[PDB]
Protein backbone atom coordinates (compact mmCIF):
# COMPACT_ATOMS: atom_id res chain seq x y z
CA UNK A 1 0.00 0.00 0.00
CA UNK A 2 1.87 3.08 -1.30
CA UNK A 3 1.22 6.72 -0.34
CA UNK A 4 0.60 8.93 -3.37
CA UNK A 5 -0.54 12.54 -3.77
CA UNK A 6 0.38 15.87 -5.37
CA UNK A 7 0.55 19.41 -4.08
CA UNK A 8 -2.44 20.54 -6.17
CA UNK A 9 -4.40 17.39 -5.29
CA UNK A 10 -6.75 16.19 -2.58
CA UNK A 11 -7.55 12.84 -1.02
CA UNK A 12 -9.71 12.06 -4.08
CA UNK A 13 -6.86 11.45 -6.52
CA UNK A 14 -4.63 10.25 -3.68
CA UNK A 15 -6.77 7.36 -2.46
CA UNK A 16 -7.60 6.28 -6.01
CA UNK A 17 -3.89 6.32 -6.84
CA UNK A 18 -3.12 3.95 -3.96
CA UNK A 19 -5.80 1.57 -5.24
CA UNK A 20 -4.46 1.90 -8.78
CA UNK A 21 -0.83 1.30 -7.74
CA UNK A 22 -1.78 -1.92 -5.94
CA UNK A 23 -3.28 -3.44 -9.10
CA UNK A 24 -0.23 -2.55 -11.19
CA UNK A 25 -1.48 0.68 -12.84
CA UNK A 26 0.32 3.99 -13.32
CA UNK A 27 -1.83 6.73 -11.70
CA UNK A 28 -0.35 9.44 -13.91
CA UNK A 29 -1.49 7.52 -16.99
CA UNK A 30 -4.93 6.52 -15.67
CA UNK A 31 -5.78 9.70 -13.77
CA UNK A 32 -3.74 12.20 -15.73
CA UNK A 33 -5.07 11.37 -19.18
CA UNK A 34 -8.53 13.02 -18.87
CA UNK A 35 -8.83 16.82 -18.65
CA UNK A 36 -12.14 18.69 -18.50
CA UNK A 37 -14.30 21.37 -16.87
CA UNK A 38 -17.93 20.74 -15.87
CA UNK A 39 -20.38 22.25 -13.38
CA UNK A 40 -23.92 21.10 -12.59
CA UNK A 41 -25.96 23.64 -10.58
CA UNK A 42 -27.13 22.01 -7.34
CA UNK A 43 -24.78 19.00 -7.65
CA UNK A 44 -21.93 19.95 -5.30
CA UNK A 45 -21.54 18.76 -1.71
CA UNK A 46 -19.33 20.15 1.05
CA UNK A 47 -16.71 17.41 0.78
CA UNK A 48 -12.99 17.48 0.01
CA UNK A 49 -13.61 14.81 -2.65
CA UNK A 50 -16.57 16.19 -4.56
CA UNK A 51 -16.36 15.78 -8.34
CA UNK A 52 -19.18 15.93 -10.89
CA UNK A 53 -19.29 12.45 -12.46
CA UNK A 54 -22.73 11.82 -14.05
CA UNK A 55 -23.47 9.79 -16.08
CA UNK A 56 -20.35 7.88 -14.98
CA UNK A 57 -19.21 6.67 -11.59
CA UNK A 58 -16.85 8.78 -9.52
CA UNK A 59 -13.77 6.76 -10.56
CA UNK A 60 -15.11 6.16 -14.06
CA UNK A 61 -15.21 9.91 -14.69
CA UNK A 62 -11.83 10.55 -13.08
CA UNK A 63 -10.43 7.78 -15.28
CA UNK A 64 -12.38 8.66 -18.47
CA UNK A 65 -10.23 6.52 -20.80
CA UNK A 66 -9.75 3.37 -18.68
CA UNK A 67 -12.06 0.50 -17.59
CA UNK A 68 -11.85 1.82 -14.04
CA UNK A 69 -15.07 2.18 -12.14
CA UNK A 70 -16.35 2.57 -8.62
CA UNK A 71 -19.24 1.88 -6.33
CA UNK A 72 -20.38 3.55 -3.12
CA UNK A 73 -21.51 1.50 -0.16
CA UNK A 74 -22.96 2.12 3.29
CA UNK A 75 -22.12 -0.23 6.16
CA UNK A 76 -25.18 -0.76 8.33
CA UNK A 77 -23.58 -2.06 11.57
CA UNK A 78 -21.84 -0.64 14.62
CA UNK A 79 -18.52 -2.34 13.81
CA UNK A 80 -16.09 -2.87 10.94
CA UNK A 81 -17.41 -6.22 9.73
CA UNK A 82 -18.25 -5.08 6.20
CA UNK A 83 -14.67 -3.81 5.86
CA UNK A 84 -13.11 -7.10 7.00
CA UNK A 85 -15.11 -8.93 4.33
CA UNK A 86 -14.04 -6.46 1.64
CA UNK A 87 -10.37 -6.92 2.58
CA UNK A 88 -10.82 -10.69 2.64
CA UNK A 89 -12.16 -10.41 -0.93
CA UNK A 90 -8.96 -8.51 -1.83
CA UNK A 91 -10.69 -5.13 -2.10
CA UNK A 92 -8.97 -2.02 -0.76
CA UNK A 93 -11.72 -0.03 1.00
CA UNK A 94 -11.73 3.77 0.70
CA UNK A 95 -13.41 5.17 3.82
CA UNK A 96 -15.34 8.44 4.19
CA UNK A 97 -14.08 10.05 7.41
CA UNK A 98 -14.15 13.27 9.44
CA UNK A 99 -10.72 14.79 10.08
CA UNK A 100 -12.03 15.98 13.47
CA UNK A 101 -11.73 12.43 14.84
CA UNK A 102 -8.46 11.18 13.28
CA UNK A 103 -5.67 11.51 15.89
CA UNK A 104 -2.90 11.91 13.28
CA UNK A 105 -4.57 14.83 11.34
CA UNK A 106 -3.84 18.48 12.22
CA UNK A 107 -7.60 19.06 12.39
CA UNK A 108 -8.02 16.55 15.26
CA UNK A 109 -10.55 18.00 17.73
CA UNK A 110 -10.28 21.41 16.05
CA UNK A 111 -12.08 21.40 12.67
CA UNK A 112 -14.69 19.27 10.93
CA UNK A 113 -13.82 18.27 7.34
CA UNK A 114 -15.07 15.48 5.04
CA UNK A 115 -12.21 13.33 3.86
CA UNK A 116 -11.05 10.03 2.27
CA UNK A 117 -8.43 7.47 3.30
CA UNK A 118 -7.40 3.88 2.50
CA UNK A 119 -8.12 1.07 4.98
CA UNK A 120 -5.61 -1.76 4.55
CA UNK A 121 -5.74 -4.03 7.65
CA UNK A 122 -8.26 -4.65 10.44
CA UNK A 123 -7.46 -6.46 13.69
CA UNK A 124 -9.87 -6.66 16.64
CA UNK A 125 -8.37 -3.57 18.37
CA UNK A 126 -6.84 -1.42 15.61
CA UNK A 127 -7.68 -0.23 12.08
CA UNK A 128 -4.72 0.26 9.73
CA UNK A 129 -5.16 3.36 7.55
CA UNK A 130 -3.14 5.11 4.86
CA UNK A 131 -3.52 8.86 4.21
CA UNK A 132 -1.05 10.71 1.97
CA UNK A 133 -2.47 14.22 2.46
CA UNK A 134 0.20 16.33 4.26
CA UNK A 135 1.18 15.31 6.90
CA UNK A 136 1.16 11.80 5.43
CA UNK A 137 0.41 9.01 7.91
CA UNK A 138 0.26 5.24 7.56
CA UNK A 139 -0.29 2.76 10.36
CA UNK A 140 -2.54 1.49 13.13
CA UNK A 141 -5.30 3.54 14.78
CA UNK A 142 -7.57 2.77 17.78
CA UNK A 143 -10.80 1.23 16.52
CA UNK A 144 -12.94 3.65 18.54
CA UNK A 145 -11.17 6.57 16.86
CA UNK A 146 -11.86 5.10 13.43
CA UNK A 147 -15.52 4.47 14.25
CA UNK A 148 -15.94 8.03 15.54
CA UNK A 149 -14.44 9.30 12.28
CA UNK A 150 -16.35 6.88 10.02
CA UNK A 151 -19.65 7.68 11.74
CA UNK A 152 -19.27 11.41 12.39
CA UNK A 153 -22.13 13.83 11.83
CA UNK A 154 -19.70 16.47 10.46
CA UNK A 155 -21.90 19.28 11.89
CA UNK A 156 -21.64 22.76 10.35
CA UNK A 157 -18.34 24.26 11.52
CA UNK A 158 -17.59 27.97 11.49
CA UNK A 159 -13.90 27.21 10.82
CA UNK A 160 -14.66 25.08 7.72
CA UNK A 161 -17.32 26.69 5.53
CA UNK A 162 -16.18 24.32 2.77
CA UNK A 163 -16.11 20.70 3.98
CA UNK A 164 -18.42 20.63 7.04
CA UNK A 165 -22.15 19.74 7.25
CA UNK A 166 -21.62 16.48 5.31
CA UNK A 167 -22.08 13.41 7.56
CA UNK A 168 -19.56 10.61 7.08
CA UNK A 169 -22.47 8.15 7.15
CA UNK A 170 -20.19 5.10 7.44
CA UNK A 171 -19.95 5.03 3.65
CA UNK A 172 -17.04 3.71 1.60
CA UNK A 173 -15.76 3.26 -1.93
CA UNK A 174 -14.94 0.08 -3.85
CA UNK A 175 -12.86 0.39 -7.02
CA UNK A 176 -12.09 -2.07 -9.78
CA UNK A 177 -10.26 -2.11 -13.13
CA UNK A 178 -12.79 -4.17 -15.07
CA UNK A 179 -10.84 -5.38 -18.11
CA UNK A 180 -7.78 -4.88 -20.38
CA UNK A 181 -6.16 -1.45 -20.25
CA UNK A 182 -5.40 0.39 -23.52
CA UNK A 183 -1.85 0.40 -24.79
CA UNK A 184 -0.62 3.95 -23.99
CA UNK A 185 1.10 4.40 -27.34
CA UNK A 186 1.48 7.58 -29.37
CA UNK A 187 -1.85 7.16 -31.21
CA UNK A 188 -3.71 6.72 -27.95
CA UNK A 189 -2.16 9.88 -26.49
CA UNK A 190 -3.12 11.63 -29.72
CA UNK A 191 -6.75 10.58 -29.38
CA UNK A 192 -6.82 11.42 -25.67
CA UNK A 193 -5.60 14.95 -26.36
CA UNK A 194 -7.97 15.44 -29.28
CA UNK A 195 -10.96 14.23 -27.24
CA UNK A 196 -10.09 16.54 -24.31
CA UNK A 197 -9.83 19.51 -26.69
CA UNK A 198 -13.03 18.70 -28.59
CA UNK A 199 -14.94 18.30 -25.32
CA UNK A 200 -13.57 21.64 -24.06
CA UNK A 201 -14.68 23.49 -27.22
CA UNK A 202 -18.14 22.01 -27.79
CA UNK A 203 -21.44 23.68 -26.92
CA UNK A 204 -22.59 22.79 -23.39
CA UNK A 205 -25.83 20.91 -22.68
CA UNK A 206 -28.77 22.86 -21.34
CA UNK A 207 -28.40 21.44 -17.83
CA UNK A 208 -24.60 21.57 -17.37
CA UNK A 209 -21.89 24.22 -17.78
CA UNK A 210 -19.06 22.41 -19.58
CA UNK A 211 -15.76 23.11 -21.24
CA UNK A 212 -14.50 26.51 -22.33
CA UNK A 213 -17.95 28.04 -23.07
CA UNK A 214 -19.25 26.75 -19.75
CA UNK A 215 -16.29 28.12 -17.83
CA UNK A 216 -16.81 31.58 -19.35
CA UNK A 217 -20.50 31.64 -18.44
CA UNK A 218 -19.75 30.27 -14.97
CA UNK A 219 -17.08 32.89 -14.21
CA UNK A 220 -19.34 35.67 -15.51
CA UNK A 221 -22.10 34.56 -13.15
CA UNK A 222 -19.63 34.52 -10.25
CA UNK A 223 -18.42 38.06 -10.94
CA UNK A 224 -22.02 39.35 -11.23
CA UNK A 225 -22.90 38.52 -7.61
CA UNK A 226 -22.65 41.23 -4.97
CA UNK A 227 -19.75 40.56 -2.55
CA UNK A 228 -20.87 40.05 1.02
CA UNK A 229 -24.41 38.92 0.15
CA UNK A 230 -25.76 35.50 1.01
CA UNK A 231 -25.90 34.48 -2.66
CA UNK A 232 -22.24 35.44 -3.03
CA UNK A 233 -21.29 33.43 0.05
CA UNK A 234 -22.90 30.19 -1.11
CA UNK A 235 -21.46 30.86 -4.59
CA UNK A 236 -17.92 31.31 -3.30
CA UNK A 237 -18.22 28.25 -1.06
CA UNK A 238 -19.17 26.20 -4.13
CA UNK A 239 -16.30 27.76 -6.08
CA UNK A 240 -13.58 26.71 -3.63
CA UNK A 241 -14.98 23.18 -3.32
CA UNK A 242 -15.70 22.23 -6.92
CA UNK A 243 -12.43 23.78 -8.16
CA UNK A 244 -10.03 21.86 -5.88
CA UNK A 245 -10.27 18.62 -7.84
CA UNK A 246 -10.71 20.47 -11.15
CA UNK A 247 -7.42 22.26 -10.43
CA UNK A 248 -6.02 18.89 -9.34
CA UNK A 249 -6.90 17.38 -12.71
CA UNK A 250 -5.14 20.20 -14.55
CA UNK A 251 -1.90 19.64 -12.65
CA UNK A 252 -2.17 15.89 -13.13
CA UNK A 253 -2.82 16.30 -16.88
CA UNK A 254 0.28 18.50 -17.28
CA UNK A 255 2.33 15.76 -15.58
CA UNK A 256 0.87 13.21 -18.00
CA UNK A 257 2.07 15.41 -20.86
CA UNK A 258 5.50 16.00 -19.31
CA UNK A 259 6.00 12.27 -18.77
CA UNK A 260 5.19 11.36 -22.38
CA UNK A 261 7.28 14.31 -23.57
CA UNK A 262 10.33 12.75 -21.92
CA UNK A 263 9.32 9.22 -23.02
CA UNK A 264 9.25 10.03 -26.74
CA UNK A 265 11.30 13.30 -26.76
CA UNK A 266 8.52 15.32 -28.42
CA UNK A 267 8.88 18.97 -27.31
CA UNK A 268 5.33 19.77 -28.52
CA UNK A 269 4.14 17.70 -25.55
CA UNK A 270 6.20 19.68 -23.02
CA UNK A 271 5.08 22.97 -24.55
CA UNK A 272 1.45 21.90 -24.24
CA UNK A 273 2.19 20.72 -20.70
CA UNK A 274 3.28 24.25 -19.81
CA UNK A 275 0.03 25.62 -21.21
CA UNK A 276 -2.04 23.18 -19.14
CA UNK A 277 -0.03 23.93 -16.00
CA UNK A 278 -0.74 27.64 -16.63
CA UNK A 279 -4.45 26.80 -16.41
CA UNK A 280 -3.74 24.97 -13.16
CA UNK A 281 -1.97 28.06 -11.80
CA UNK A 282 -4.76 30.29 -13.10
CA UNK A 283 -7.14 28.47 -10.77
CA UNK A 284 -5.03 29.66 -7.82
CA UNK A 285 -5.77 33.31 -8.50
CA UNK A 286 -9.48 32.65 -8.88
CA UNK A 287 -9.78 30.19 -5.97
CA UNK A 288 -7.73 32.10 -3.43
CA UNK A 289 -9.33 35.46 -4.25
CA UNK A 290 -12.74 33.89 -3.71
CA UNK A 291 -11.50 32.05 -0.62
CA UNK A 292 -10.38 35.22 1.17
CA UNK A 293 -13.57 37.11 0.25
CA UNK A 294 -15.68 34.24 1.62
CA UNK A 295 -13.68 33.63 4.83
CA UNK A 296 -12.16 36.98 5.83
CA UNK A 297 -14.48 39.38 3.92
CA UNK A 298 -11.64 40.57 1.65
CA UNK A 299 -14.04 41.76 -1.07
CA UNK A 300 -12.04 42.46 -4.26
CA UNK A 301 -14.34 42.29 -7.31
CA UNK A 302 -11.69 43.81 -9.61
CA UNK A 303 -9.14 41.12 -8.71
CA UNK A 304 -11.70 38.33 -8.98
CA UNK A 305 -12.73 39.52 -12.44
CA UNK A 306 -9.08 39.91 -13.44
CA UNK A 307 -8.05 36.39 -12.46
CA UNK A 308 -11.19 35.07 -14.15
CA UNK A 309 -10.40 36.44 -17.60
CA UNK A 310 -6.74 35.49 -17.15
CA UNK A 311 -7.90 31.91 -16.52
CA UNK A 312 -10.08 31.88 -19.65
CA UNK A 313 -7.22 33.26 -21.78
CA UNK A 314 -4.79 30.68 -20.41
CA UNK A 315 -7.35 27.98 -21.27
CA UNK A 316 -7.64 29.31 -24.81
CA UNK A 317 -3.83 29.30 -25.20
CA UNK A 318 -3.56 25.75 -23.82
CA UNK A 319 -6.13 24.28 -26.24
CA UNK A 320 -4.17 25.63 -29.23
CA UNK A 321 -0.90 24.18 -27.87
CA UNK A 322 -2.61 20.84 -27.21
CA UNK A 323 -3.67 20.69 -30.86
CA UNK A 324 -0.08 21.16 -32.09
CA UNK A 325 0.93 18.41 -29.63
CA UNK A 326 -1.67 15.95 -30.97
CA UNK A 327 -0.42 16.68 -34.49
CA UNK A 328 3.16 15.97 -33.47
CA UNK A 329 2.28 12.66 -31.79
CA UNK A 330 0.13 11.14 -34.61
CA UNK A 331 -1.59 11.76 -37.96
CA UNK A 332 -5.41 12.09 -37.83
CA UNK B 1 29.81 20.55 -34.18
CA UNK B 2 30.81 21.82 -30.76
CA UNK B 3 32.60 24.99 -29.73
CA UNK B 4 33.13 25.99 -26.16
CA UNK B 5 35.08 29.01 -25.09
CA UNK B 6 35.95 30.15 -21.57
CA UNK B 7 34.46 33.43 -20.42
CA UNK B 8 35.03 35.78 -17.51
CA UNK B 9 32.35 37.65 -15.56
CA UNK B 10 32.74 40.85 -13.56
CA UNK B 11 31.93 41.44 -9.94
CA UNK B 12 28.28 42.50 -9.94
CA UNK B 13 26.73 44.41 -7.07
CA UNK B 14 23.74 43.36 -4.94
CA UNK B 15 21.15 46.02 -4.04
CA UNK B 16 19.01 44.86 -1.12
CA UNK B 17 15.59 46.51 -1.38
CA UNK B 18 14.07 47.87 1.84
CA UNK B 19 10.49 46.58 1.75
CA UNK B 20 9.66 47.35 5.38
CA UNK B 21 7.06 49.98 4.37
CA UNK B 22 5.17 47.61 2.06
CA UNK B 23 4.60 44.87 4.66
CA UNK B 24 0.85 44.25 4.75
CA UNK B 25 0.34 40.64 5.90
CA UNK B 26 1.32 38.30 8.68
CA UNK B 27 2.52 34.92 7.48
CA UNK B 28 4.88 34.12 10.30
CA UNK B 29 3.93 33.70 13.96
CA UNK B 30 5.42 32.72 17.30
CA UNK B 31 3.88 30.35 19.82
CA UNK B 32 2.13 33.32 21.35
CA UNK B 33 0.81 34.82 18.13
CA UNK B 34 -0.57 31.64 16.62
CA UNK B 35 -3.95 33.21 15.96
CA UNK B 36 -2.54 35.99 13.85
CA UNK B 37 -1.33 33.77 11.00
CA UNK B 38 -2.58 34.77 7.53
CA UNK B 39 -0.26 32.85 5.24
CA UNK B 40 -3.36 31.08 3.85
CA UNK B 41 -7.12 31.43 4.37
CA UNK B 42 -7.04 28.69 7.07
CA UNK B 43 -4.89 30.77 9.42
CA UNK B 44 -1.56 29.01 8.98
CA UNK B 45 1.84 30.60 9.41
CA UNK B 46 5.56 29.94 9.22
CA UNK B 47 7.29 29.10 12.54
CA UNK B 48 9.26 32.18 13.60
CA UNK B 49 11.75 30.08 15.54
CA UNK B 50 12.93 28.35 12.33
CA UNK B 51 13.23 31.56 10.29
CA UNK B 52 15.84 34.37 10.38
CA UNK B 53 15.94 37.17 12.96
CA UNK B 54 14.13 40.35 11.85
CA UNK B 55 16.67 42.75 10.34
CA UNK B 56 19.46 40.16 9.92
CA UNK B 57 21.54 39.80 6.79
CA UNK B 58 21.35 36.36 5.32
CA UNK B 59 22.55 34.45 2.30
CA UNK B 60 20.49 31.95 0.34
CA UNK B 61 22.45 30.15 -2.33
CA UNK B 62 24.99 32.93 -2.19
CA UNK B 63 22.48 35.65 -2.63
CA UNK B 64 22.32 38.25 0.09
CA UNK B 65 19.00 39.42 1.58
CA UNK B 66 17.82 41.57 4.50
CA UNK B 67 15.19 39.96 6.67
CA UNK B 68 12.19 42.23 7.07
CA UNK B 69 11.90 44.50 10.10
CA UNK B 70 8.37 43.34 10.83
CA UNK B 71 5.64 45.22 12.67
CA UNK B 72 2.69 43.47 14.31
CA UNK B 73 0.42 44.09 11.29
CA UNK B 74 2.97 42.92 8.66
CA UNK B 75 5.96 40.61 8.11
CA UNK B 76 5.80 40.20 4.30
CA UNK B 77 4.15 41.60 1.18
CA UNK B 78 0.97 39.85 0.11
CA UNK B 79 1.01 40.86 -3.54
CA UNK B 80 -1.49 43.55 -4.56
CA UNK B 81 0.31 45.17 -7.49
CA UNK B 82 2.54 47.36 -5.30
CA UNK B 83 5.06 49.55 -7.15
CA UNK B 84 8.57 49.24 -5.71
CA UNK B 85 11.20 51.86 -6.41
CA UNK B 86 14.71 50.49 -7.03
CA UNK B 87 18.02 52.40 -7.39
CA UNK B 88 18.24 53.38 -11.07
CA UNK B 89 20.76 51.33 -13.00
CA UNK B 90 21.41 48.47 -15.40
CA UNK B 91 20.46 45.09 -14.00
CA UNK B 92 20.72 41.38 -14.74
CA UNK B 93 18.49 39.52 -12.23
CA UNK B 94 15.71 39.98 -9.68
CA UNK B 95 15.84 37.63 -6.68
CA UNK B 96 12.77 37.09 -4.49
CA UNK B 97 12.26 35.01 -1.36
CA UNK B 98 8.60 34.02 -1.70
CA UNK B 99 5.82 31.46 -1.28
CA UNK B 100 2.32 31.01 -2.71
CA UNK B 101 -1.01 29.59 -1.48
CA UNK B 102 -0.74 26.73 -3.99
CA UNK B 103 1.62 27.24 -6.95
CA UNK B 104 0.92 30.24 -9.18
CA UNK B 105 2.61 32.27 -11.89
CA UNK B 106 2.22 35.95 -12.73
CA UNK B 107 4.02 39.06 -14.00
CA UNK B 108 6.56 41.48 -12.54
CA UNK B 109 6.59 44.72 -14.55
CA UNK B 110 9.92 46.54 -14.86
CA UNK B 111 9.77 50.26 -15.64
CA UNK B 112 12.62 52.00 -17.48
CA UNK B 113 13.46 55.71 -17.54
CA UNK B 114 12.52 56.14 -21.24
CA UNK B 115 8.97 54.87 -20.64
CA UNK B 116 9.47 51.32 -21.87
CA UNK B 117 8.06 48.70 -19.54
CA UNK B 118 8.70 44.95 -19.69
CA UNK B 119 6.36 42.19 -18.41
CA UNK B 120 8.56 39.59 -16.65
CA UNK B 121 7.39 36.03 -15.85
CA UNK B 122 7.62 34.88 -12.25
CA UNK B 123 6.56 31.57 -10.71
CA UNK B 124 6.23 30.88 -6.99
CA UNK B 125 5.62 27.42 -5.53
CA UNK B 126 3.55 26.34 -2.55
CA UNK B 127 4.25 27.01 1.13
CA UNK B 128 2.67 23.68 2.10
CA UNK B 129 5.42 21.05 1.89
CA UNK B 130 5.92 22.33 -1.63
CA UNK B 131 7.97 21.11 -4.52
CA UNK B 132 9.50 23.66 -6.90
CA UNK B 133 7.37 23.69 -10.07
CA UNK B 134 9.40 26.48 -11.75
CA UNK B 135 12.95 25.45 -10.98
CA UNK B 136 13.17 27.59 -7.86
CA UNK B 137 15.86 26.89 -5.29
CA UNK B 138 14.85 26.06 -1.74
CA UNK B 139 15.27 29.02 0.65
CA UNK B 140 13.73 27.50 3.82
CA UNK B 141 12.02 24.25 4.77
CA UNK B 142 10.75 24.23 8.34
CA UNK B 143 10.01 21.21 10.53
CA UNK B 144 6.70 22.52 11.82
CA UNK B 145 3.74 24.57 10.66
CA UNK B 146 1.70 26.89 12.81
CA UNK B 147 -2.09 26.53 13.02
CA UNK B 148 -4.57 28.92 14.74
CA UNK B 149 -4.58 26.85 17.97
CA UNK B 150 -1.49 24.60 17.91
CA UNK B 151 2.02 23.96 16.62
CA UNK B 152 1.94 21.05 14.15
CA UNK B 153 4.87 18.62 14.20
CA UNK B 154 6.17 16.94 11.06
CA UNK B 155 4.65 19.40 8.56
CA UNK B 156 7.21 21.47 6.59
CA UNK B 157 6.49 25.06 5.55
CA UNK B 158 8.46 25.85 2.37
CA UNK B 159 9.85 29.17 1.06
CA UNK B 160 11.55 29.61 -2.32
CA UNK B 161 14.31 31.60 -3.95
CA UNK B 162 13.03 32.61 -7.36
CA UNK B 163 14.96 34.33 -10.13
CA UNK B 164 13.58 36.78 -12.72
CA UNK B 165 15.71 38.10 -15.57
CA UNK B 166 15.76 41.67 -16.91
CA UNK B 167 16.88 41.41 -20.55
CA UNK B 168 16.68 45.09 -21.53
CA UNK B 169 19.92 47.05 -21.82
CA UNK B 170 18.53 50.21 -20.24
CA UNK B 171 18.12 51.93 -16.89
CA UNK B 172 15.41 50.43 -14.68
CA UNK B 173 13.63 52.66 -12.15
CA UNK B 174 10.87 50.62 -10.52
CA UNK B 175 9.09 47.26 -10.44
CA UNK B 176 5.45 46.23 -10.02
CA UNK B 177 4.65 43.11 -8.03
CA UNK B 178 1.88 40.73 -9.22
CA UNK B 179 -1.79 41.34 -8.39
CA UNK B 180 -2.51 38.02 -6.66
CA UNK B 181 -3.50 37.52 -3.00
CA UNK B 182 -1.96 34.04 -3.25
CA UNK B 183 1.60 35.37 -3.58
CA UNK B 184 3.83 36.28 -0.59
CA UNK B 185 7.14 38.16 -0.90
CA UNK B 186 9.55 38.09 2.06
CA UNK B 187 12.71 39.69 0.61
CA UNK B 188 13.82 41.27 -2.64
CA UNK B 189 17.40 41.69 -3.93
CA UNK B 190 18.47 43.00 -7.31
CA UNK B 191 21.74 42.13 -9.09
CA UNK B 192 23.60 44.54 -11.31
CA UNK B 193 24.76 43.91 -14.81
CA UNK B 194 28.34 42.99 -15.20
CA UNK B 195 30.59 42.72 -18.15
CA UNK B 196 31.61 39.44 -19.71
CA UNK B 197 34.34 38.82 -22.28
CA UNK B 198 36.33 35.92 -23.70
CA UNK B 199 39.01 34.83 -21.25
CA UNK B 200 42.80 34.42 -21.76
CA UNK B 201 42.94 31.29 -23.94
CA UNK B 202 41.36 31.22 -27.43
N1 LIG C 1 -5.81 21.48 3.56
C1 LIG C 1 -7.09 21.72 2.94
C2 LIG C 1 -8.12 22.08 4.00
C3 LIG C 1 -8.98 20.90 4.44
C4 LIG C 1 -9.74 21.22 5.71
C5 LIG C 1 -8.82 21.19 6.91
N2 LIG C 1 -8.17 19.86 7.07
C6 LIG C 1 -6.96 22.82 1.91
O1 LIG C 1 -5.85 23.24 1.64
O2 LIG C 1 -7.92 23.30 1.31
Amino acid sequence: VELWTRDLGSCLHGTLATALIRDGHDPVTVLGAPWEFRRRPGAWSSEEYFFFAEPDSLAGRLALYHPFESTWHRSDGDGVDDLREALAAGVLPIAAVDNFHLPFRPAFHDVHAAHLLVVYRITETEVYVSDAQPPAFQGAIPLADFLASWGSLNPPDDADVFFSASPSGRRWLRTRMTGPVPEPDRHWVGRVIRENVARYRQEPPADTQTGLPGLRRYLDELCALTPGTNAASEALSELYVISWNIQAQSGLHAEFLRAHSVKWRIPELAEAAAGVDAVAHGWTGVRMTGAHSRVWQRHRPAELRGHATALVRRLEAALDLLELAADAVSLE
Amino acid sequence: RVLTLPGTASAPEFRLIDIDGLLNNRATTDVRDLGSGRLNAWGNSFPAAELPAPGSLITVAGIPFTWANAHARGDNIRCEGQVVDIPPGQYDWIYLLAASERRSEDTIWAHYDDGHADPLRVGISDFLDGTPAFGELSAFRTSRMHYPHHVQEGLPTTMWLTRVGMPRHGVARSLRLPRSVAMHVFALTLRTAAAVRLAEGA
